[PDB]
């Protein structure tokens, strides 16, 4: 006998809403990648092997994204913010077009041709700021 | 005016990417008491039970002839099968022949031309000694050689027989299956979906159902039902179709058995290794039969013909099938460790044009010991005897049509096990949530 | 442990009545309430249920949208009030308490809920009746 | 989630073990591993009286004449040397889900 | 009180001056510091069959792997990075406990503490990560006004 | 038919140059390190990859490095590790080169890394 009691924010509950008020729910998504209903409260079963290739597929995906904010100047972070100006010719879309109006899903079919060409971008001037960072130590 | 590259972290997308699924434990107050095929005591618990989030504003497509859970699950169900009946025991002693004659004896009357005691030269624990040993063989697992003639069993000249272990179970106990960290279910739940195409009532799950690995042909057993009217369900509308998958509304109360108060006796062939068969049977011997109602039979193939105008307008035939061998041809189901073969001829025989209720459809129902499951050749399995009397209830809950003037004909289908599991993970598919997301915003990174 | 009743007579069809059920030496925001019911001759039913929160409530199918449950905390009280009332209802309605103490709501952070957990019985109360008639 | 009880009087010997058997419908094991069967006592005219909240564990101020059993669906209870306290009204109820029904109901009687 | 876990038992006022003997064995001494894992690698490379013994050394890096990673997501997704102590902007609600600062600092146990508010541990990472989700929001905008 | 575009920065590709202008390619070949291009030993092959680079990082975290490509610490260089000036490392020189002028020092200089930041007391 149980009972719904008062609701919150749930996993991908801010897929379609917008994106800008989409943006206040990173946390929720974020929380659910790492760790599953796999964890709960004799070998070598078909649903044994199966239950413990999800776990180390599920530690590689979230290694790979871990990884790759680190690489960039955000670790530990959610918003964070570069030196790469936007070029029109990856989207030219307003500013209040985007936000506002579009919803991820929409902008993720967008520049999904364009993220291997940014995420150099991102990367290069990562490099370029922390040699910069290093000479001004030198005074 | 200056736009600056900022990159987010828990972006709700997601890819249609395809992974490892796992089970789940559905409220089994066994704990471990008996063992069965599908192993479901392997499966996780859950404190909460698995749930659903309805989803807003999103749209989705689904496409039910390519979702590959059902190809996953394929696998799945042939590997839960070959893993248990591996440690059983080979049953090489009976490739011998089989010299017999018919059964001996208000009066029994029936079955005494599908039935027939065989002795036979057995082993025994010591491979220095013989046994004269009879047994009781249905005559479709027999074959001829060249009154007491002489006789072998089916796939002697094909396979290599093994029989099932008599405490694993075969009761189909309903399996979850639910998705890693990183990837979701997303289910439709709109009434008028039609298998493929968009849906505006999407909602994400943490793990499926109770799925009820029921094997069967031409029919569909213990499923699920359908909210509105009856659906039907065809791959694409190019006159290749060939399969059509009909989902009742209502269902139509198969009840079946086999009346015989038959017994079981251990015959040791080596050493521990028993052979279990059918020693006799106490009682007056009758056929196997199922019986299906003859009103409701008739109200739910009406509304199917309904719903198959909507697709064709050409007329309506329900003829049974013609095929050679007695899988796809017949009603194969399982009642608790017995193999039934049902004739549904007269299920699928009336004509329907564009324009009773009294007594009972009864079926007849042969039944056998060895059989070729899964549609492979090479690995027949010998389904041991149970004593007494079984009878099963079970539901109608869909159907499965096979097509072949201006008069269209839809024969029964069966065969691929794989349509049987579209009829339940139609619904649902497996997406693969991105949380690196960028966009262009006003902000810089302030240097230093 | 001590559980007291009042608030019960003879009304009307289409009247208001208000029970109380005051306890005696409990936490009692620990513990979530009950409501029996047991026409004359008849076995028991169930009527409703507040939590320890007083947030939650359920009530049964046939007396939906006619009751409401109340408790106050710091007063240690139940206030059952009925409404439009029928016939039928001519029985002895008992408060009652759960044998342990549900905890807080459990937060289910996949889907944001909080759950609360019902269970059966320690302590009927001393029952009291409700008779609705005509004159 | 309908109840039903096996027999709806009983007529026994003082000194005599008796018992009286519940059946559900649905199977009452939550996700908790644990049941929710409840064994109940009605004297006439006075409040009821739990005996069993579990399958098995008594209440504390029960005597060990009574023991539960059973899993899944079926459940028992069996009285041990009936004697003149064990007279009346035995219930079943579940706490599986809402609505928290009861069992139909016994009446245990003696010969006079 | 130096030595690990040799702080249980002490009250946890002077329980938390020493943070950095439970810090160091959860984050160093786990993966970077055994290389004699692979020495028994080997080992399993001169006999020609799978063993118990190492079946059971997959299942203990995995759980060994997920525990440290699902403690470092959980102080990644809350502003405390790469530090001990820290502190929020979620205001204690005194529903959660009504207990003074001089009994829980000085008259109790991190271990008493564990069995006191562990019902209420999934409302209060609820709140610290809105309350961080808001403020990275709030200092974008901030930051992209001047 | 596919043809090639521009030409970015490969993965070793800096091995050979000098550096000060290998220092500026570091992204590129910390990228390889987890990902790859890939029934039980198909498990043990992907354990050691995650257990391979998960021990790098937790050596970045001892120390104060931690997300972070160049980091700096406070140990003195002692001049009897390597003498030489700074226009001949950064300029004349390659990191194969500099990994076998060093290859006898590093257990030291990873010690005393590990030791100053023990002895931050903050
Ligand atoms: C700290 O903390 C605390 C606590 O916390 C908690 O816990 C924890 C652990 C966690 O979990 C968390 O989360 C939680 O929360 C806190 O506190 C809190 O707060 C909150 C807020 O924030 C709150 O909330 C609130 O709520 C409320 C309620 O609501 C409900 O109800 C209603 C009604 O009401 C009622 O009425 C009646 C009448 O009719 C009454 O009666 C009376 O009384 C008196 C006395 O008083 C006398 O007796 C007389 O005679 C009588 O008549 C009563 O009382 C009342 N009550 C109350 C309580 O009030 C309604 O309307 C609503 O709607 C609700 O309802 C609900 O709903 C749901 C949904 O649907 C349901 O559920 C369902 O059910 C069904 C059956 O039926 C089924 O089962 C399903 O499944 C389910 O789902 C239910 O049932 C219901 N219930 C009832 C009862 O009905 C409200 O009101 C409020 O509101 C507010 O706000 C708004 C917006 O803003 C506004 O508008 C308004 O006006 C107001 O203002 C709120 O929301 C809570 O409560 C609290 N708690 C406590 C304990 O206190 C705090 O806050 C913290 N801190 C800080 C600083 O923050
Ligand atoms: C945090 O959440 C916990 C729950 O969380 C959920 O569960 C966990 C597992 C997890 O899954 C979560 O995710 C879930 O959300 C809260 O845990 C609750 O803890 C309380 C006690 O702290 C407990 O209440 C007690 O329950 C027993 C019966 O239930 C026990 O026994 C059965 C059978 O064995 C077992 O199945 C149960 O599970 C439970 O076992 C206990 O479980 C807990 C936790 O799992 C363990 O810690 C225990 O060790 C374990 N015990 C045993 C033996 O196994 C009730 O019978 C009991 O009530 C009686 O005793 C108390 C004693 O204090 C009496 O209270 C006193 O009454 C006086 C009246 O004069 C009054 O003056 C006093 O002031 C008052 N005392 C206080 C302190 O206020 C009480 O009145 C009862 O006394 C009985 O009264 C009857 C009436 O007349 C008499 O007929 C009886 O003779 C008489 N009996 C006696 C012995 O005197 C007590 O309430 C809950 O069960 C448990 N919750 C759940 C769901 O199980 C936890 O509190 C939360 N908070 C914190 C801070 O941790
Ligand atoms: C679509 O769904 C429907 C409904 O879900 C399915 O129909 C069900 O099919 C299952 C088969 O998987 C049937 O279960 C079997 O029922 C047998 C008959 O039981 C009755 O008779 C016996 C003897 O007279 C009684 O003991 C039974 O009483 C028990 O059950 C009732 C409720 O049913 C309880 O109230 C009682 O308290 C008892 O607990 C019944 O009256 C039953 O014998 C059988 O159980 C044996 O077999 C299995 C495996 O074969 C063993 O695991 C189990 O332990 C039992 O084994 C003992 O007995 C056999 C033979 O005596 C020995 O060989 C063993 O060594 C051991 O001693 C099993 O429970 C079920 O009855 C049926 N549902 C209904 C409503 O009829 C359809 O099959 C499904 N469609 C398809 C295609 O699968
Ligand atoms: C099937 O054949 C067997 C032969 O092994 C019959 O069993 C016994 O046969 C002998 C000789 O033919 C008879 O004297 C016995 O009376 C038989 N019965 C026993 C020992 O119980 C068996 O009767 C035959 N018929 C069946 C099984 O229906
Ligand atoms: C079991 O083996 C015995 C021999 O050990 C077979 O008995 C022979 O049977 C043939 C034809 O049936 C006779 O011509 C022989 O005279 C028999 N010899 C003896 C010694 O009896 C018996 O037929 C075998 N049983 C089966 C079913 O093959
Ligand atoms: C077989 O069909 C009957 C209907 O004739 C099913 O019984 C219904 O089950 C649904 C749940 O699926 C309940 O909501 C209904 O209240 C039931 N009605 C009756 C009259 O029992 C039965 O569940 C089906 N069997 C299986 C195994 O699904
Ligand atoms: C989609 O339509 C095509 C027709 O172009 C189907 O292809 C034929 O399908 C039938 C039975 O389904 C087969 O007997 C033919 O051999 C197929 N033709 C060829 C050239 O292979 C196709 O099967 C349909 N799609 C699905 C999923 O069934
Ligand atoms: C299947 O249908 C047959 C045909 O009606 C049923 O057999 C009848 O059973 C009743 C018992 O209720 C007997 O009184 C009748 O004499 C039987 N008919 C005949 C022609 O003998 C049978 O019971 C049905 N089986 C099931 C499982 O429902
Ligand atoms: C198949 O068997 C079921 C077993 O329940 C039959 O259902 C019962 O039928 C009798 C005769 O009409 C009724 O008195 C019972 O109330 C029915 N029980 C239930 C639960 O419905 C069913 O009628 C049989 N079907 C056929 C075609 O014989
Ligand atoms: C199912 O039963 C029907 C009815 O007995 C069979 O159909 C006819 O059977 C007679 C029996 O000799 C034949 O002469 C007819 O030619 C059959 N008609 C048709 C259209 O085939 C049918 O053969 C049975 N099916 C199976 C698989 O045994
Ligand atoms: C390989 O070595 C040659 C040595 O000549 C490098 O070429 C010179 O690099 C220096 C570095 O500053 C430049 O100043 C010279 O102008 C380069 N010479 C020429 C002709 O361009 C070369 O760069 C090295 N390879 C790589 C990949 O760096
Ligand atoms: C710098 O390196 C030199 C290496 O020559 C260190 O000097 C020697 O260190 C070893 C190891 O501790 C001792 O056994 C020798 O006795 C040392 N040499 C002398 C002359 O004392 C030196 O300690 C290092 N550190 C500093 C700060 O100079
Ligand atoms: C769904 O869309 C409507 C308008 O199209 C909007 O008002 C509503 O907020 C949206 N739902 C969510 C959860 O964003
Ligand atoms: C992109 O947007 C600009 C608006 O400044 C517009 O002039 C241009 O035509 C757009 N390009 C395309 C391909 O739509
Ligand atoms: C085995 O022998 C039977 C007997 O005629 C035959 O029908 C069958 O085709 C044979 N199987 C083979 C040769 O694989
Ligand atoms: C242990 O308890 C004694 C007695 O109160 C106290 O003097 C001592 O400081 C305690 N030690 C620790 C490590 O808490
Ligand atoms: C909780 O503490 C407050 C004072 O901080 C006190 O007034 C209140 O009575 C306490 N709660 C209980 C249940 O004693």
């Amino acid at each position: 006998a149980v009972g719904i009691g008062a609701v919150l924010f749930g996993f991908l509950g801010a897929a379609g809403s917008t994106m800008g008020a989409a943006s206040l729910t990173l946390t929720v998504q974020a929380r659910q990648l790492l760790s599953g209903i796999v964890q709960q409260q004799l070998r070598l079963t078909v649903w044994g092997i199966k239950q413990l290739q999800a776990r180390v597929l599920a530690v590689e995906r979230y290694l790979s994204d871990q990884q790759l904010l680190g690489i960039w100047g955000c670790s530990g972070k959610l918003i964070c913010t570069t030196n790469v100006p936007w070029n029109s010719s990856w989207s030219n879309k307003s500013q209040d077009e985007i936000w506002n109006n579009m919803t991820w899903l929409q902008w993720d079919k967008e520049i999904s041709n364009y993220t291997d060409t940014i995420y150099y971008l991102i990367e290069k001037s990562q490099n370029q700021q922390e040699v910069n960072e290093k000479d001004l130590l030198a005074l | 005016n200056n736009l600056w590259v900022t990159v987010y972290y828990g972006v709700p997308v997601w890819r249609d990417a395809e992974t490892t699924l796992f089970c789940a434990s559905d409220a089994k107050a066994y704990d471990t008491e008996v063992h069965n095929v599908w192993a479901t005591h392997a499966c996780v618990p859950t404190d909460p039970s698995p749930q659903e989030i309805h989803l807003a504003n999103v749209t989705e497509k689904f496409d039910m002839w390519k979702n590959s859970m059902v190809e996953q699950m394929h696998t799945d169900i042939i590997s839960l099968w070959d893993e248990s009946l591996k440690p059983c025991v080979k049953l090489t002693p009976l490739c011998i022949t089989l010299n017999c004659t018919n059964i001996t004896r208000n009066l029994t009357e029936e079955g005494k031309e599908e039935l027939k005691n065989c002795s036979f030269n057995a082993t025994t624990e010591l491979r220095d000694k013989i046994q004269k040993v009879h047994s009781l063989f249905y005559r479709l697992d027999l074959v001829e050689l060249n009154n007491t003639s002489m006789y072998r069993l089916i796939n002697c000249n094909t396979s290599a027989i093994t029989q099932a272990c008599p405490k694993v179970s075969f009761e189909p106990i309903p399996i979850h299956y639910c998705a890693p960290a990183g990837f979701a279910i997303l289910k439709c739940r709109e009434k008028e979906f039609n298998g493929t195409g968009p849906c505006k009532k999407v909602s994400t799950v943490q793990c499926t159902h109770g799925i009820k690995p029921v094997v069967s042909t031409q029919l569909l057993l213990n499923g699920s039902l359908a909210e509105g009217k009856v659906k039907i369900r065809c791959e694409n509308i190019s006159n290749n179709a060939k399969t059509i998958l009909v989902q009742l509304t209502t269902p139509v109360r198969i009840n079946c058995t086999r009346p015989s108060n038959n017994t079981r006796t251990s015959i040791r062939i080596g050493p521990g290794q028993s052979f279990y068969a059918t020693g006799d049977i106490i009682g007056d011997i009758r056929k196997a039969y199922c019986n299906v109602s003859e009103s409701e039979w008739k109200e739910a193939l009406g509304k199917v013909v309904e719903q198959l105008r909507n697709h064709f307008n050409k007329t309506i035939t329900f003829a049974s099938s013609s095929g050679g061998d007695l899988e796809i041809t017949t009603h194969s189901f399982n009642c608790g460790g017995e193999f039934f073969y049902c004739n549904t001829s007269s299920l699928f025989n009336s004509t329907w044009d564009g324009n009773v209720p009294n007594g009972t459809i009864t079926l007849p129902c042969r039944i056998k010991q060895i059989i070729n499951m899964w549609q492979r050749t090479g690995q027949a399995m010998y389904a041991p005897p149970i004593p007494g009397k079984i009878r099963c209830d079970s539901n109608i809950t869909g159907l499965i049509l096979i097509r072949d003037n201006e008069s269209e004909t839809f024969r029964p289908g069966g065969g691929d096990m794989r349509n049987n599991w579209r009829s339940e993970l139609y619904k649902y598919k497996v997406v693969k949530i991105d949380p690196l997301g960028v966009a262009p915003t006003g902000a810089k990174r302030r240097v230093v | 442990v001590q559980l007291v009743e009042s608030g019960g007579g003879v009304v009307q069809p289409g009247k208001s009545v208000r029970l109380s059920c005051v306890v005696s030496d409990f936490p009692f925001s620990k513990y979530p309430m009950y409501w029996v019911r047991q026409a004359p001759g008849k076995g028991l039913e169930w009527v409703a249920a507040i939590s320890g929160d007083a947030w939650h409530v359920v009530y049964s199918n046939s007396v939906q949208g006619r009751f409401l449950v109340s408790r106050d905390n710091v007063k240690n009280t139940l206030y059952l009030e009925m409404n439009s009332l029928k016939i039928e209802d001519t029985a002895v309605y008992r408060c009652a308490r759960m044998f342990q103490e549900s905890g807080p709501p459990r937060l289910d952070r996949w889907s944001g809920r909080n759950y609360y957990y019902y269970s059966g019985m320690d302590v009927w109360g001393q029952g009291t009746t409700v008779t609705v008639s005509s004159a | 989630i309908v109840m039903t009880q096996t027999p709806l009087s009983l007529s026994v010997t003082p000194g005599q073990p008796a018992s009286i058997s519940c059946k559900s419908s649905e199977s009452l094991r939550q996700s908790n591993g644990k049941t929710s069967l409840y064994w109940y006592r009605q004297k006439p005219g006075q409040s009821p009286q739990l005996l069993v909240f579990e399958v098995s564990n008594r209440f504390s101020g029960v005597s060990d004449r009574f023991v539960g059993s059973g899993s899944g669906t079926d459940f028992t209870l069996r009285i041990s040397r009936v004697e003149a306290e064990d007279v009346g009204f035995y219930y079943c109820m579940q706490s599986k889900d809402f609505p928290l029904t009861f069992g139909g109901g016994t009446k245990v009687d003696l010969k006079r």
